[PDB]
């Protein structure tokens, strides 16, 4: 695609899962070829660059995060050929496409650890974090820490402990040696020159240990960042680095790097405590969750985004970020039972919002309207339910529902060679939920999702512009201006499950017409009177400020 | 536990004939009196999900792998219907050999419904989920929301709740639930399925296993619970004619035992029984009137 | 077709309503370019003519069988170029076609009878039978006694009663006019010319009324009938015409016509009493229900041959035939609460027998082996369930359960458009019974009727040999052969629900081996000494007696 160094704050991004989209060859698994046969519904949805998970070989003990090799598809999803042939015709249809990489550890499979454990002495020797004893860093909590007694594990062939962050299977990679940072570049441009658009760097805050610290967000690791930002700026301008920093927004702004530069790190990150602002906002009919966070969010350099997203979990980790510190909702969440009983389990929006048609609207709407670049995820565009028994991250991964056909139309292998099975409940069954039954009305969750996506490309402002929120008279709606200069649209939203009135202040705009952006309808001038906007539970607009003739 | 028995009638069946079946039997040594071996259809044990086996003294050893049902299913626990593909010739036939072989057998819970399982849910798990009582919520386990549950119920076509359960079948005499019923009364009526001795017959066809039961008989005894019992069992798919050598038996006359009709009395002439694909007989051998 | 005057004696028919098997454009209805494209299932599940109930224009205020316009298609099914089309390619495929056609009587919208009653003076004045009073005729039964007060009704446009021994919107044809046996010997003549290889002719008993005389099997009505089959034998050789009488098979020969000339009327008539007697014979296990109404049926002309089908009920006038002085069951069938429950509703097989799979097998395979033509009807062969709400006659026309996709498979439309809807009951449903399911396990009710058919087609006997009741003694199974001189078979049937053990006295066939039919096994040859025979509960098999070296 023609380079665009731009592109990435006004795409939306579309999460989907190889394994789950589409299986072409009937093995009862996702393919890539699949997903190729399925591009003209992502075309149609409306997203502009899809984000794989990860897709490399790998023996699939945490869910493929455990990569055994980085140069390899892993087979059952196709070879390097089939991905270059999905680029090809993603990028035909103006679709980007990137991809999850793990760079902080490899696989205990991977052929780098097995070499690094039988020939100490040789070439990969040092690719790992070797030690006599389990003594080193210590102020490093366990992530996993119901699971995992140490960070540190005894090797039986090398007879030594080796370092992890995550699971004993997944022995960290050690980039204090020159070797393994000039393998990890050379991964990133292996992909880059297959024509990938970008990356998801993960586990990035835990690169470099060093003793008296507590191994994360280290200066040196910042240091390769910028290495891998240098390599894509020189080799491959156009292409994008997204951060995975599950940390408090403060503490995320160092992975844009040096602001001096315009910024010299990753372009994007993600902005995690959204989510669980906007939902205990609802839960508790009050705006100031959202407002607050926004407000409390540091400047970011101007060619950087950030990513935003439905999910009050880490998919790596599935934890969800908060601070003893900074959080003033920090409490708070346990004395929700919604939250308490989901706790480090990754749940659907629709089951997250019982089933609610009103509220997924009002959360789809406050995704698509709020700073950042907005992450759709693959299924709840038509309000796909989990199955949390699979696992708390397989849970959200079972098979896209296309038809209320045998295997919801994902697969024509037997059902129990599928690699999970579909919902069958009487509420997110694929005999009631699917893409065929909702493409007709005009008023299925999937059409509605389709259409605001369509507005909200028309106006740069929800991508690109200024964020002022309105305050106003009622603190159960959040109201708000988008702006860029030309294009100004406004967005009122009700958190109370009951009607709310709200006078706005909005003399700043005197004489503009307010036009909704759905049905087109003209509202009222503004004058120098507060606006009143009267609105249902759980509702909102978004209005177009029109220059008066 | 004698746990190859499972394999070994699973792969009789695969192949039409008694051997893997008479062969098992024939090299288990003898226990002490007090003692009894304990029989379940399963592949695997539980605890470490392991099929046992043995590489010298195996015959079927390699011949597992070649099975493309059994190699699907390694280290996985799979309920009774779900491993005979809800074939309900089969389960009968499975259930009426782990019923009448030596030892004391173990039912699964659900597989007397023909529950099927969920393999997603883990190796151990698939086999874990709530008993299925009516086609009510939750399978009638619970009044607990669905989510809330501890595992789910089956929910597709073939083995979920809305046609699977225990309320469904209570009702025809024909369910497998009242069949699984019949069968275990009949059983424990005849002394000779819990304690008997165990003669292989042998016999024309290799598809056909037939043994007879004997109770040893001491004292104050004498009726149908101590009478002897014949068991004929077809492994071959297709009807199958089985002549037997019954002539120590001259004269005894064979009722079998879930109608009670009375068949025609042994003679010195070779027996001929007629199967059905996958059938089974059971038969009283009553001594005859003076 | 090249002419063969005996095809009829072997052929199993297969009944598939045009509405009900394939919607081919999407209005929800079946049609006959659906029925055309689903040829190849009905070649490969193996049967040989195709029986269609009336497709003709029609109001369809009774099923259809108040016909409109003998010479017209109903237009939703398409028109006679569509039914060339269905005709020409079932040919191809080496199976014939009939259809039923309703000689007694027309629609009251039938052209025809607008004329008569409009101008009574006119060529249709005398078409139907007209009378001043309702006074004529008093022998003979109201049919629908429950729903018609009279046999005559009072016509307010021509002031005059017109006789109907059908409902009042089906005036009686005038059979007494000459115009009309012309008129009904043309309509013959236009589908044998189109290429149709035969016709169900039904009413036929009460084409002619007579003072004096109960009004049925009048010798001026088998005269007419014999006009037809001399039409046939002269014009169309090799075609068929079946009559449905709903008669005491005693009764019935009549309509096989003149035993001097070889049959001089109909070629086919049915054996209603069969499968009440089966199923009689079933719930009492004894054999002598069916062996009596064997025995006690009167020879038929050697070129003729019985229809046999598994239902209770004509499905003309839902009755089941019946007869106070010869029937020894008569007063039986009141006792059987499973009978009296369903008394005037069609029912499906496996709904008849509770879905056992052991009695399916069982009565099929008495179908298929007793003397007679067999008719199949479509989804019996799936174990299709019904739906008795829908009506009488409608419970056992739902829509072809093809796949368990939307509609069954059987249709692109809305579900809210189809003429009738699925099955979707646990037990019957179409999610859980289609062909799709059963097309892949060799054990599926599906493969095994299939297979049925193929063994059924390699032996002659079936079809046209004699039949001898072999007694034996045990009154709980039937055991017979089927002869033909070179092919010999042995067929035993055990009617109770416990295993049964049987010795027969096969000393005629000494020496013979016993070849069991499904998986050829050789059985132990027939010596001097009775043969023993053990079946399971509702078991059967079928042995060819083979000659000996
Ligand atoms: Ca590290
Ligand atoms: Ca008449
Ligand atoms: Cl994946
Ligand atoms: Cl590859
Ligand atoms: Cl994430
Ligand atoms: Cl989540
Ligand atoms: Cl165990
Ligand atoms: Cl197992
Ligand atoms: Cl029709
Ligand atoms: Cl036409
Ligand atoms: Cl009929
Ligand atoms: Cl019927
Ligand atoms: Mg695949
Ligand atoms: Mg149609």
């Amino acid at each position: 695609l023609p380079t665009d160094t731009n592109w990435f704050k006004h795409a939306v991004f579309y999460e989907v899962l190889v394994r789950a989209f589409y299986d072409s060859n009937a093995d009862g698994i996702g393919d890539l070829r699949g997903l190729t046969e399925k591009l003209d519904y992502i075309k149609w949805l409306g997203v502009d660059c899809l984000w794989l998970p990860p897709f490399y070989d790998s023996p699939l003990r945490d869910g493929g995060y455990d990569i055994r090799d980085f140069y390899k598809v892993l087979p059952e999803f196709g070879t390097v050929d089939d991905f270059v042939t999905l680029l090809d015709a993603a990028h035909r249809r103006g679709i980007r496409i990137i991809t999850d990489l793990v760079m902080n550890h490899t696989s205990d499979q991977h052929e780098w650890f097995q070499e690094s454990r039988h020939n100490p002495d040789g070439p990969y020797g040092d690719f790992y974090v070797w030690s006599d004893t389990s003594d080193r860093y210590p102020d490093a909590r366990i992530i996993f820490v119901d699971t995992e007694e140490s960070n540190w594990t005894f090797d039986p062939v090398r007879r030594q402990f080796y370092w992890h962050r995550f699971f004993s299977h997944q022995p960290d990679l050690n980039y204090d040696n020159p070797a393994v940072q000039e393998a990890m570049l050379d991964v990133l441009r292996f992909w880059l020159d297959l024509g990938i658009d970008g990356f998801r760097l993960d586990a990035v805050p835990y690169l470099f240990e060093r003793e008296g610290t507590n191994c994360e967000n280290l200066p040196e690791t910042h240091a390769f960042l910028k290495r891998c930002r240098k390599a894509i700026d020189d080799e491959y301008p156009g292409r994008v680095l997204l951060a995975e920093a599950n940390q408090w927004p403060a503490d995320v702004v160092a992975y844009f790097g040096d602001p001096d530069t315009g910024g010299d790190e990753c372009h994007m990150a993600f902005h995690f405590p959204l989510m669980p602002r906007i939902f205990m906002a609802v839960r508790r009919e009050s705006r100031f969750p959202i407002s607050e966070i926004l407000a409390q969010t540091p400047p970011i350099p101007d060619t950087a985004q950030w990513g935003i997203f439905l999910r009050n979990h880490d998919e790596l980790t599935l934890e969800m970020v908060t601070d003893e510190e900074r959080d003033y909702m920090y409490a708070e969440y346990a004395k929700d039972p919604r939250m308490k009983a989901n706790v480090g389990i990754r749940r659907r929006l629709a089951p997250l919002l019982e089933n609610d048609r009103n509220q997924i609207e009002l959360f789809t709407a406050l995704l698509l309207s709020l700073p950042g670049s907005p992450v759709l995820y693959y299924g709840d565009e038509i309000g796909m339910g989990d199955i949390i028994w699979l696992g708390d991250r397989d849970s959200v991964r079972t098979p896209m529902q296309w038809t209320p056909d045998r295997n919801a139309g994902f697969s024509k292998a037997t059902p129990g060679r599928l690699y999970l099975p579909p919902n069958q409940d009487a509420v997110y069954g694929y005999h009631s939920v699917n893409v065929e039954a909702q493409l007709d009305s005009s008023s299925s969750l999937l059409n509605w999702t389709r259409n605001m996506l369509a507005v909200r490309s028309r106006h740069d402002a929800f991508a690109v512009g200024t964020f002022r929120e309105l305050g106003g008279s009622n603190p159960s709606v959040l109201a708000y201006i988008r702006e860029v200069t030309t294009d100004a649209v406004l967005c009122v939203n009700n958190l109370s499950r009951f009607p709310q009135p709200i006078e706005l202040n909005l003399q700043q705009w005197a004489g503009y017409i307010p036009v909704e952006m759905t049905g087109y309808v003209e509202f009222p001038s503004i004058g120098q009177l507060p606006y009143l906007l009267t609105l249902p539970g759980h509702g909102f607009y978004w209005f177009q400020l029109r220059e008066p003739d | 536990f004698h746990f190859p028995l499972m394999p070994r009638i699973f792969m009789a069946v695969r192949r039409e004939s008694r051997f893997p079946i008479s062969e098992i039997l024939a090299q288990t040594p003898p226990i002490p009196d007090t003692a009894q071996w304990g029989i379940f259809l399963r592949n695997h044990d539980e605890l470490t999900l392991e099929m046992v086996t043995d590489e010298e003294r195996d015959y079927m050893y390699a011949e597992y792998a070649k099975d493309p049902r059994m190699k699907a299913n390694v280290g996985i626990r799979r309920r009774l219907a779900p491993l005979l593909e809800n074939d309900r010739n089969q389960i009968e036939l499975f259930t009426a050999l782990l019923l009448s072989l030596p030892g004391s057998p173990v039912l699964y819970y659900g597989d007397e419904i023909g529950m099927g399982d969920i393999i997603w849910l883990g190796d151990r798990d698939s086999v874990r989920t709530p008993m299925q009582w009516t086609p009510d919520r939750n399978a009638g386990f619970s009044k607990a929301t669905p989510g809330r549950l501890y595992l789910p119920p089956n929910q597709d076509a073939v083995y979920g709740y809305h046609s699977v359960n225990v309320e469904a079948q209570l009702d025809s005499s024909s369910s497998l639930l009242n069949w699984t019923r019949n069968m275990l009364a009949v059983r424990s009526r005849h002394d000779a399925f819990a304690v008997g001795t165990f003669r292989e017959l042998g016999g024309s066809n290799p598809s056909v296993l037939a043994y007879i039961r004997e109770v040893t008989r001491q004292q104050g005894d004498g009726g149908a619970k101590t009478d002897a019992v014949l068991c004929v069992n077809n492994l071959s798919r297709f009807p199958q004619p089985i002549e037997l050598n019954l002539q120590q038996w001259a004269g005894y006359i064979p009722v079998e035992m879930t109608g009670y009709v009375e068949f025609p009395s042994i003679g010195q002439l070779p027996y001929l029984l007629t199967l059905p694909g996958h059938g089974f007989y059971w038969f009283q051998l009553r001594e005859p009137d003076p």
